[PDB]
RNA sequence: CGCGGGGUGGAGCAGCCUGGUAGCUCGUCGGGCUCAUAACCCGAAGGUCGUCGGUUCAAAUCCGGCCCCCGCAACCA
RNA sequence: AGGCAAGGAGGUAAAAAUGU
RNA sequence: GUGGGAGAGGGUGGUGGAAUUCCCGGAGUAGCGGUGAAAUGCGCAGAUACCGGGAGGAACGCCGAUGGCGAAGGCAGCCACCUGGUCCACCCGUGACGCUGAGGCGCGAAAGCGUGGGGAGCAAACCGGAUUAGAUACCCGGGUAGUCCACGCCCUAAACGAUGCGCGCUAGGUCUCUGGGUCUCCUGGGGGCCGAAGCUAACGCGUUAAGCGCGCCGCCUGGGGAGUACGGCCGCAAGGCUGAAACUCAAAGGAAUUGACGGGGGCCCGCACAAGCGGUGGAGCAUGUGGUUUAAUUCGAAGCAACGCGAAGAACCUUAC
């Protein structure tokens, strides 16, 4: 994800973007780097594809350092994904219920996702059976986002916390 | 494996229980205020246990270091 | 602000961080640097380089003070001890004597789980 | 690879000027072993410096090398379970080999039209300290002190 | 009816606020990796940001209305 | 000064489920 | 008995520093700590690191051992007290007073529980962070009981030398510690190691025997069921002792041996990775295959070692559909 600066710049026009909401015009290159060095935030090829590359007056670095550190804070708070089967047990549906119940203590949004082999038809039918029934027995703590709907190879059923 | 001099060695005649002796008990010990070994006092099992509780006995009246430092490093 | 040319050089070092403490010969501290003074988060804090930083870095400190007599004092052991006193006796100081200092317990409390199966 | 360090070539050395290392950069330069067509390109390369900057061409491009030689390089080690990028010493046969290296990639990543003009340049990029080359031997050396804490992973 | 907050690749959510420059996780499909499955990794596929506008050289972003979704009150009668 | 070795350091030896 | 000796034996009263934390004081500032990486965590009310003192509580560095003590559990700062065991030397006193021990009585780590205190660290549970498909876990940040003491109770253990105690005999050597000697060597008592004979299933044991005997006690008669039920006793509880069967399986096992295997070690190797040059995957097409479709897409080949393979020549032929 290159936003190109100072001579990272081959193309002639481009059109100089100040830092903001404001524009120079469509320039040249050397133009461009002379006033990135004026407000001494780096020139940015940010849309190259542009009618003429657009070519922000900003500091790269430290804008890249700050996207990153926003990244990292998206990573967390998050989403736990209990996976179930056609032939799953009652102990083991239990476990499972169990684990969905201590996600929600914790504050996670819950993907219930159950996983499919051949009988696709003998499929569906369990698939909502198991996740209706979890999803009535932790109704105290989830709202459900998504419903049991049938995705080809997979199930999906999501809980959201009714309040942490 | 440490051959340079043997502390009951270099020494003459002297008494083990002695704490109120520390030329010749300031001997025993290391650079560190630490107590030397079988294999670099060269005294007998009995006779080093009683050493070293002579030394004890020192170190809490005062006489000899409880530790001190290494120098140089 | 202080000015003394005389002191010591305390090395504390923890395989995590090799800390520097310059202080007059009292036991007063004025400059002290380790490795996130040097920048360097986490993994390096306490590599020898880092800690060889962190001297040099002190060795300054000291200097904008006027500073010369210094005696160094290692306590523990880092990643950097030897690399931190190199440093020192290189940097840009009178040294005295390099020290070694251990805060070893004479069998104290238990020690952590880490520093379990020490035994 | 594994029992006796295994000699380097024995270059025949230059027609031309009488040495090993032009035979080298010939070597480089030329890719699908067509040697006497990138032998011209050097000779006419040597041409143009000669020409442009009035110079012994041999001389211009020892000096080239010497400015693009980086003494310290970045291997790589994972060690604890992270990469350390190591920084490390190079040796010189190795050294000059990756100079030789840089110098034809900046040949080839130069924007104008014929590839002997384009090393000419580049060399005198290289001889001035300056262009592709140089850059990329500074940010290697950058690296091998951006890097030089886990310096101790000693290989 | 009164007020606040949000509507975004299939779902959850960042970014809006500070005009230009849309990310991650789950899911879809394909591959890899593996003796093989999950796990894994990678991609590839896939959003104009609810919508109609205007602002401005240029809007997820500044602004209005509608459409929704959340909640709080709705009093004297 | 090197010669070997004893001991003390500290750095390294990541992680990786299953069964035709 | 007398003369000695060694020792972390036990209890009672004290003290001695390092260290930790916690408090005050000082100087000092931008992070510390933490990790395979990190994050939670603390820190500007100023931490951390450094010095000065003080407050505690706990443990005892070096010596320290492959060592010493006890009957075992166990036990280490040091000193004092009370106090056990034991070893030698003299062979002086007694004249078989002994050995063993069902029961019984006593001790009995650690954890645990009761009553009261104390509480620095560490630290189950627990609350966090990461790690992870998941994390009740390993890793980090806290953190309660507990660890510590008194008094009481609990009585189990890989309570191990997995070797019941007692004596007599049956090569040595070698190191150790501890006593006496006529002291470069003898002779006792302990602790180890190597090995004669012998024993043993072999490993190994081998004067500290698992050798040869004798003495007495404890227990065993396939594994699982199960140290469970059932009773009985003990306990404030946790549980402990005491201890089956029904059924079930033709095994459960030990010791070694050959291999194989190991995210066991050492020594090696190979284009195995690195060092390098050029690709493959992205494009079209050439082909072979899987899948799918067909009336049939003939049949096989299957990770390396099936996939420009049989096919080194499919228009019909070939050809098997
Ligand atoms: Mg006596
Ligand atoms: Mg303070
Ligand atoms: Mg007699
Ligand atoms: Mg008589
Ligand atoms: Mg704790
Ligand atoms: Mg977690
Ligand atoms: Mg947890
Ligand atoms: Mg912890
Ligand atoms: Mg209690
Ligand atoms: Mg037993
Ligand atoms: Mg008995
Ligand atoms: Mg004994
Ligand atoms: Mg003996
Ligand atoms: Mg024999
Ligand atoms: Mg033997
Ligand atoms: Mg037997
Ligand atoms: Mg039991
Ligand atoms: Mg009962």
């Amino acid at each position: 994800k290159e936003y190109l600066t100072n001579e990272r710049i081959r193309a002639k026009q481009v059109r100089v973007v100040g830092p903001d909401g404001k524009q120079l015009g469509i320039m040249d290159t050397r133009e461009a780097l002379r006033l990135a060095q004026e407000m001494d935030l780096d020139l940015v090829l940010v849309g190259p594809n542009a009618d003429p590359p657009v070519a922000r007056i900003m500091d790269y670095s430290k804008w890249r350092y700050e996207q990153q550190m926003a990244e990292k804070e998206a990573r967390k708070t998050e989403v736990k994904s209990i996976k179930f089967r056609v032939k799953i047990d009652e102990h083991d549906y239990q476990t499972k219920l169990g684990h969905i119940k201590r996600f929600l203590q914790e504050g996670h949004k819950v993907k219930v996702t159950i996983m499919f082999r051949g009988r696709e038809v003998a499929h569906p039918e369990l698939g909502e059976r198991i996740l209706n029934r979890v999803t009535e027995d932790l109704k105290d703590l989830a709202v459900v986002e998504m419903k049991p709907e049938m995705l080809g190879r997979d199930m999906n059923m999501l809980l959201a916390p009714v309040k942490v | 494996p440490s051959r340079k001099a043997k502390v009951k060695a270099t020494l003459g005649e002297f008494d083990l229980r002695d704490y109120r002796n520390v030329e010749v008990l300031k001997r025993f010990l290391s650079e560190t205020g630490k107590i030397l070994p079988r294999r670099r006092t060269g005294l007998s099992a009995k006779e080093q246990r009683i050493l070293a509780k002579t030394i004890k006995r020192a170190r809490i009246l005062g006489l000899l270091p409880f530790t001190e430092k290494l120098v140089r490093k | 602000k202080r000015q003394v040319a005389s002191g010591r050089a305390y090395i504390h070092a923890s395989y995590n961080n090799t800390i520097v403490t310059i202080t007059d010969p009292d036991g007063n501290p004025i400059t002290w640097s380790s490795g996130g003074v040097i920048g360097y988060k986490g993994s390096r804090k306490g590599t020898p380089y880092a800690a060889q930083l962190a001297a040099l870095d002190a060795a300054k400190k000291a200097m904008a003070y006027g500073m010369q007599s210094v005696d160094v004092i290692v306590r523990g052991t880092g990643a950097g001890r030897e690399q931190a006193i190199r440093a020192l006796q290189a940097s840009g100081l009178q040294v005295k004597s390099i020290v070694d200092d251990t805060p070893v317990p004479h069998n104290g409390c238990r020690p952590k789980k880490k520093f379990r199966k020490a035994s | 690879a594994r029992r006796r360090r295994a000699e380097v070539r024995q270059l025949q050395p230059d027609l031309v000027y009488g040495d090993v290392l032009v035979t080298a950069f010939i070597n480089k330069i030329m890719r699908d072993g067509k040697k006497n067509l990138a032998a011209r390109i050097f000779y006419d390369a040597c041409k143009i410096i000669q020409e442009k900057t009035g110079q012994e061409p041999l001389k211009v491009f020892k000096q080239a090398v010497e400015n693009v030689k980086p003494r310290m390089e970045v291997r790589s080690r994972r060690v604890g379970g992270a990469n350390y990028q190591v920084p490390m010493e190079v040796s010189p046969r190795r050294q000059q080999s990756l100079a030789l290296r840089w110098l034809v990639q900046a040949a080839n990543q130069r924007p104008e039209r014929r590839a002997a003009v384009r090393i000419a340049h580049e060399l005198m990029d290289a001889a001035e300290g300056k262009g592709g080359a140089v850059k990329k031997k500074e940010d290697v050396e950058r690296m091998a002190e951006a890097n030089r804490a886990y310096a101790h992973y000693r290989w």
